[PDB]
């Protein structure tokens, strides 16, 4: 499985994984930034708080983060299974990170 | 020499990928089996902790029960969504596109191996350039070379001929001329020309490619070339397009290895459904923070790390059911029973007990 | 004319063949993600029944709902036993079988298609003889072929150029000679002689076959023969066996169809596992009598007819959950919720909250 | 689509044994409890989806025998002191059925005649 960070709007898209039987969230560099629930019913963001926004795409296997007045730092997805959107959560898979 | 039959050093490295990829099949049958197996175990453990929690209802260790049911219940669901979506369609495709290149390949050597005038001529040659070769058992000239597909049962393919990297024996070649033609074997395949090759009033109007566009037979006199498949990259329209398709589809596969088909070694807080059931039964909070959580596993589970949930699980799979649920003289230690269809029904006959005694304390 | 390039009648029933294979795989996949997702049908239901059963405890309601949810709990049991043992292997099966029968087509059609001097000679010709036939898209001379692999997206099965009794279009041909040969059109595939055919010093020592068997290319000149292929029965060690392999396979599959998925009409007692948990929970005896069951049934369904059932299924769908357990503004009628994962979590909270009632109570 | 496929019948001499066989196609075979029916419609005997329990009927009580090969996906019925016998043996298959004769059964066979 990969998770693969592109992208100010940053793109994190899945392949060999079931996108829908996860939560999603983004870090970055180790400090929290936003995180959605598997079912994407919730979302809970970090100094972020207004400035950012998290979606996720299930149809193109994406999670989103929309950035707006702008950290630094390279930015890393991370996928937990069946997750509520928590930063406490363990997750399974991680991305390399964007700068 | 150009438009000569082709030694060994030229298509034993076909029959090498030939043989590799009708293993691709196997592999496929072995994971979707592998993944309906460890959806099953996953739904036992559920059904296990469930019956546990009907019979002990009135003990802390039942709501512990309940906590560790839901967990596996949910690793079964989310590993049936993971076989739907995403290993079935990573099976299927790497059993095609690898059964479909061997297809392409086994029928030109196939050709290869019947067009020939004798023993010493054809255009299918040993390694030496002296004798033709023949099928013999599941070989040709002693290669293993079947040129079939085998009876499918359930095995892991080995990777030795088509890896991550590509068809590690498929490398450049610097002088066909030399090291897959022979000097004397005559083979109108190796060429397009009229007078050795496939023409025949003149040249074929143009190169002809063979075995899924890996050798390119020109029309003129001069010997073939191939493609170097030995570093691939994802490409589209190619020539040798089959190839790419099947070292594509094999790099992908998972395998039943994901995380909804294993379990969790991370202690109890944070293992799949937990948090979010203790907030949501149990604190009746949206948000927790993680001493909230704590405390509560404390009453249940009497901690919150890996040994704690697995002094839960001895508990439940130490529990015995009702012997007449099972056989005469038959295990009934909830652990001693496997098979999801069987342990559904014990469920349902606690199930009808707990609704015998809330009719009476309602 | 012996000897001589292929016309349309030879080439387009076998085009047609390697298009239906190409299909194969997507039917496999729709096939594995139906059985998937009727398994995911069942357990909904019956997780919506044990929610029911949780809600409503201690209510002869209840007790119909939990003989509810044990019957779609085990045909969802056994309907992922059916799928681990029987669907994976048909479908792996019948995707490799056709996908390598498809590639020994494809390779012999893309030399015949590459193997001409002109627009007017060469191996592959138009119906008439007239032209060479040239590829565009995914057609040949107007013929769907595309001789490739088709990316694979789910599509439900269909049989029309492989069906039952074998390959429709593949007929026994009377005149080879006239109707598959070309009288001008010069093809060194077409013969094994040295005049007009493979061999170069001499004829080729045997008869080739090409296709995976299919066509039969005698060293002598004269005329191809052909398999009949359209009236096949069992065998092993054919000359032809992949395309016995692939018709046996295809029409060995059952698809998602069998009774694990199906939903049953024929009354209460006779529902898979309700007669058996009746005895074994209600009654409490190995043997009953019809009597004894419609006894029982009339207690928990009033009645014992297809329609007591639907009233309970009827029931359960209307149940509404706490607002608490799904989003805003969103349904809470278990009839309006589906996704196994989602109601495995309501069933855990529902379970917490019985588990803490039967504290208080006692 | 599935098919259950008796074979074995024939023409037997009173007293005699007999062995008929139920193989099945396109089922998961371990899935089904298998019985077999006779018409010269009557029931002979069920074997439970798990292969625990058996019932005959009272007819061929302690001359007939049935078992289940769940490697073979065969079914069996073994006849002995043949007799009242003579009739079409049918199989039968009921989706995770306890062995019973008032079971709803989602597949037949063909039937085999048998004539003592
Ligand atoms: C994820 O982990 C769970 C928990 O381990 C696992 O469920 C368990 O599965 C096994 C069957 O594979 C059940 O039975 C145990 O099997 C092992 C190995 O065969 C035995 O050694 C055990 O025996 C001990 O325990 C018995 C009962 O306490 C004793 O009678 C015996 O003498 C031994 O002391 C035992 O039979 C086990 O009951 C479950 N556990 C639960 C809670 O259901 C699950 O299968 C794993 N998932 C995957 C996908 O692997
Ligand atoms: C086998 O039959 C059962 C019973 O019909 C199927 O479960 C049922 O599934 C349907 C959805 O397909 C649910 O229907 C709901 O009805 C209301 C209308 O009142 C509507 O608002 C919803 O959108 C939905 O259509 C129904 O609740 C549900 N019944 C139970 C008891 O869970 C089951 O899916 C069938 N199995 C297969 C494999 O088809
Ligand atoms: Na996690
Ligand atoms: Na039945």
């Amino acid at each position: 499985v990969q998770l693969q960070e592109s992208g100010l709007r940053l793109s994190c898209t899945t392949s060999g994984l079931t996108f829908s039987n996860y939560a999603f969230s983004w870090f970055r560099q180790r400090e929290f930034v936003g995180a959605i629930s598997w079912s994407g019913g919730r979302t809970d963001y970090a100094s972020v708080k207004g400035r950012f926004t998290i979606s996720r795409d299930n149809a193109k296997n994406t999670f989103y983060l929309q950035m707006n007045s702008l950290d630094t730092a390279v930015y890393y997805c991370a996928a937990d299974l069946l997750g509520e959107g928590s930063r406490r959560s363990e997750y399974e898979y991680w991305g390399q990170g964007t700068q | 020499a150009a438009e000569k039959g082709f030694k060994q050093a030229f298509w034993q490295p076909l029959c090498q990928v030939s043989e590799e990829l009708d293993d691709q099949p196997k592999g496929a049958l072995f994971t979707l089996q592998a993944a309906a197996s460890k959806i099953q175990k996953m739904r036992d453990a559920a059904l296990r902790a469930s019956i546990y929690a009907e019979i002990n209802h009135g003990t802390n260790r039942a709501k512990a029960a309940v906590i560790v049911a839901n967990h596996y219940a949910m690793k079964a669901d989310s590993g049936l969504e993971a076989l739907k979506q995403t290993l079935s369609s990573q099976e299927v495709t790497a059993t095609a596109t690898a059964s479909y290149l061997k297809g392409r390949i086994d029928e030109y050597l196939n050709l290869l191996l019947q067009t020939k005038e004798s023993g010493t001529s054809g255009c299918m040659m040993d390694t030496s350039g002296t004798n033709t070769v023949t099928k013999a058992g599941g070989t040709i000239g002693g290669v293993p070379c079947k040129l079939q597909l085998s009876p499918i049962q359930p095995k892991r393919p080995a990777a030795t001929y088509l890896g991550k990297a590509g068809y590690v024996g498929l490398t450049r070649q610097a002088d066909a001329a030399n090291n897959f033609h022979d000097n004397d074997a005559e083979c109108r395949l190796a060429s397009g020309h009229n007078t050795n090759g496939l023409g025949k009033s003149g040249q074929l109007s143009a190169a002809v490619t063979m075995a899924a566009g890996y050798v390119t037979v020109a029309n003129s006199q001069t010997a073939v070339t191939v493609q170097a498949l030995d570093a691939l990259q994802e490409a589209s329209g190619a020539a040798h397009q089959p190839w790419i398709d099947a070292w594509k589809a094999k790099k992908a596969l998972t395998g039943a290895e994901t995380a909804e088909f294993r379990n969790e070694t991370a202690g109890i807080a944070g293992k799949t459904g937990v948090t979010k059931l203790v907030e949501e039964a149990l604190l009746k909070k949206k948000d927790s923070e993680a001493s909230e959580i704590q405390t509560e596993l404390k009453k249940y589970f009497s901690g919150h790390e890996n040994e704690q949930w697995t002094a839960i699980e001895k508990l439940i799979s130490e529990q015995p059911v009702a012997q007449n649920l099972v056989g005469d003289n038959q295990p009934t230690k909830l652990g001693e029973l496997e098979g999801n269809a069987k342990l559904t029904t014990i469920l349902a006959y606690y199930r009808m007990e707990t609704a015998g005694k809330f009719e009476v304390l309602t």
